[PDB]
């Protein structure tokens, strides 16, 4: 049974840039070594076969070599719809086995997220819960960090986080922060703040709702 | 037959057309007594809602040379009776490939139609061996399949080189016949026919049977062949020839 | 043009069954061999069985032999695969696949392919735990969000795919009571949010106003 090893797990690169993935196969599989991209929720799509050779209708940047245990794909010229997770699969030999996959993300021009909050409608507080919902749209880079704050108040192990994923076209993503309590604890507060840091933020804007 | 040329008349009497209904030619065979003819497993497989391993399906013509003229003197025509694929046969690997084709109603032989001697198990064809493809398959690949029917001269390949040129794919039950600088091969609707080995003593033994390659004619993908000799005993116990 | 269009999935109790199929169209079905291949959560593919064009020959990789049948017909043009014995760890997306041929206009074994078109997957859920329909709640001003249901997936439009601009619908985070939970704002600057969640048979068009 055929291992397959890819480098490097992840990685980010600019527009323009030249992008260099590497397979390994345990043993060698001639030239039968293929490159598919998947881009989230969708299937595989096939970019090169035997090693080398392009599928139709594939983009002239992309493209590969190598022989025996040991491949690169090359991507000349990295576009933001290039993001996805690529993946080498041995042709050989059954069971057919895949890398376990390069993320390929882009790096991009620093861009401020779009902070907004949303208080719980009554519908929810009347069956006994509340949902503060506080929403960072079209950011990059991904990492962020908001905090919540009753009466002005540290929450902690209360809020859940949700990034999108990477847009195609131009490469921010979106993050949703969640504060659950009952509406018995939520009832008995009266300052409820949203408080972000992000690096294309020069200092934490924090949107609230009494 | 890709780079082959035109066969002469009556050089190769043993050779059959497989005729599948509102097709034309689809198949070669091989005559091996009045009643049996050799053919290649695969060729038999129901695709394309035609149940082509259905036996009323077929015509077999012999004592043929030219698609377009079917009603030649000499031509014999043949409904099957029975198709015996092997039971090893797998579709996926094409490992195995051979079947035996029962004739409704027996050849004649003649100046056109004559059978062709099989292999002992023990019979081997060594590396570099000239010998012979014909068929009525495309000329070209993806062309279109000759009308006269063509002769390929072709040299036996040594086992380790032919699992290297097709890795993975390569059983003991196969052999590579052809040419590393390809030009002359086997090639679609050639399937089933016979690999034909002429010795200089006027001998001709069936080397064994076409049946698969990566494209046809390519550079370092020579057509691979069932090999018959290792068939002897499954032959004489269905046939009895 | 060439089509694999799949249907079956959903949540099966472990141990229970299940079949999925593959619909082709726009290519001799019959002449090509097929495979189902996985993808767990997160996670990457995995290979899980293949057929011959004739259905004649089966394999099977060694986590799924003797659970998972494989088979086919080809008078409707459909792939299938019945999975049994369905343990936590078969929890994955199912798609199915056609092998791409080098040379297709010769006839020859199809064991060396890597796959040129595949279905659009198909999810099945392995649980214990029982199907529930989602909450739907707009937010102020925008909404909505879509709360505690169970399995995924639970898909969302915004007045019937008029706007297809603007909108983020968020991957779900399983809460710790074991149920889903996701938000999908459209940007914003009188909208209906089309839920939809086939395993509990729901279907909501909640609409997001403050008055």
């Amino acid at each position: 049974d055929i291992q397959m090893t890819q480098s490097p797990s992840s990685l980010s690169a600019s527009v323009g840039d030249r992008v260099t993935i590497t397979c390994r196969a345990s043993q060698g599989i001639s030239s039968y070594l293929a490159w598919y991209q998947q881009k989230p929720g969708k299937a595989p799509k096939l970019l090169i076969y035997a090693a080398s050779s392009l599928q139709s209708g594939v983009p002239s940047r992309f493209s590969g070599s190598g022989s025996g245990t040991d491949f690169t794909l090359t991507i000349s010229s990295l576009q933001p719809e290039d993001f996805a997770v690529y993946y080498c699969q041995q042709h050989g030999n059954l069971p057919y086995t895949f890398g376990d996959g390069t993320k390929v993300e882009i790096k991009r021009t620093v861009a401020a997220p779009s902070v907004f909050i949303f208080p719980p409608s009554d519908e929810q507080l009347k069956s006994g819960t509340a949902s503060v919902v506080c929403l960072l749209n079209n950011f990059y880079p991904r990492e962020a960090k908001v905090q919540w704050k009753v009466d002005n108040a540290l929450q902690s192990g209360n809020s859940q986080e949700s990034v999108t994923e990477q847009d195609s076209k131009d490469s921010t993503y979106s993050l949703s922060s969640t504060l659950t309590l009952s509406k018995a604890d939520y009832e008995k507060h009266k300052v409820y703040a949203c408080e972000v840091t992000h690096q294309g933020l020069s200092s934490p804007v924090t949107k609230s709702f009494n | 037959v890709v780079g082959g040329t035109d066969a002469d008349e009556g050089e190769w009497p043993w050779q059959v057309s497989l005729h599948a209904l509102g097709q034309g030619h689809i198949c070669g065979a091989s005559l091996i007594s009045p009643n049996w003819l050799v053919s290649a497993a695969h060729c038999y497989i129901d695709d394309r809602g035609f149940r082509y391993s259905d036996p009323t399906q077929w015509t077999a013509f012999l004592g043929l040379h030219d698609q377009s003229q079917r009603s030649a003197p000499g031509v014999q025509e043949r409904r099957l009776k029975r198709i015996i694929s092997h039971p090893f046969f797998n579709d996926f690997t094409f490992d195995y490939d051979i079947a035996l084709l029962e004739l409704e109603k027996p050849a004649e032989y003649s100046s056109m139609v004559r059978p062709i001697s099989l292999p002992d198990a023990s019979h081997v064809f060594p590396a570099g061996k000239a010998i012979w493809v014909t068929g009525w398959g495309h000329t070209q690949y993806g062309g279109t399949g000759a009308l006269i029917l063509q002769k390929g001269e072709i040299r036996v390949i040594n086992q380790t080189t032919c699992e290297n040129l097709l890795p993975q794919q390569i059983t003991p039950r196969m052999m590579c016949v052809g040419f590393l600088s390809g030009g002359v091969d086997s090639c679609q609707g050639d399937s089933g026919g016979p690999l034909s080995s002429v010795e200089a003593d006027g001998r001709i033994f069936q080397a064994g049977v076409v049946s698969w390659g990566d494209g046809c004619a390519q550079r370092n993908k020579p057509g691979v062949y069932t090999r018959l000799p290792l068939f002897r005993d499954w032959i004489k116990e269905n046939t009895g020839v | 043009q060439v089509q694999l269009v799949q249907s079956g999935g959903g949540l099966v109790k472990p141990g229970g069954s299940l079949r999925l199929s593959c619909a082709a169209s726009g290519f001799t079905f019959s002449s090509y061999a097929m495979s189902w291949v996985r993808q767990a959560p997160g996670k990457g593919l995995e290979w899980v069985s293949a057929i011959s064009g004739s259905g004649g020959s089966t394999y099977y990789a060694d986590s799924v032999k003797g659970r998972f049948t494989i088979s086919r017909d080809n008078s409707k043009n459909t792939l299938y695969l019945q999975m049994s014995s369905l343990r936590a760890e078969d929890t994955a997306v199912y798609y199915c696949a056609r092998p791409y041929l080098t040379y297709p206009q010769r006839r020859g074994p199809q064991n060396v392919s890597p796959f040129d078109n595949w279905g659009q997957g198909t999810m099945v859920t392995v649980s214990s735990a029982s199907t529930k329909g989602p909450s739907v709640f707009p937010l102020a001003p925008l909404g909505c969000l879509v709360k505690d249901y169970f399995p995924e997936p639970v898909t969302v439009s915004w007045n019937s795919g008029a706007l297809t601009s603007g909108v983020h619908t968020f991957p779900a985070v399983l809460q710790s009571s074991g149920l889903y939970s996701l938000s999908s704002v459209v940007t914003v600057p009188t909208y209906i949010c089309n839920v939809n969640h086939k395993p509990s048979n729901t279907k909501v068009d909640k609409k997001v106003e403050p008055k």
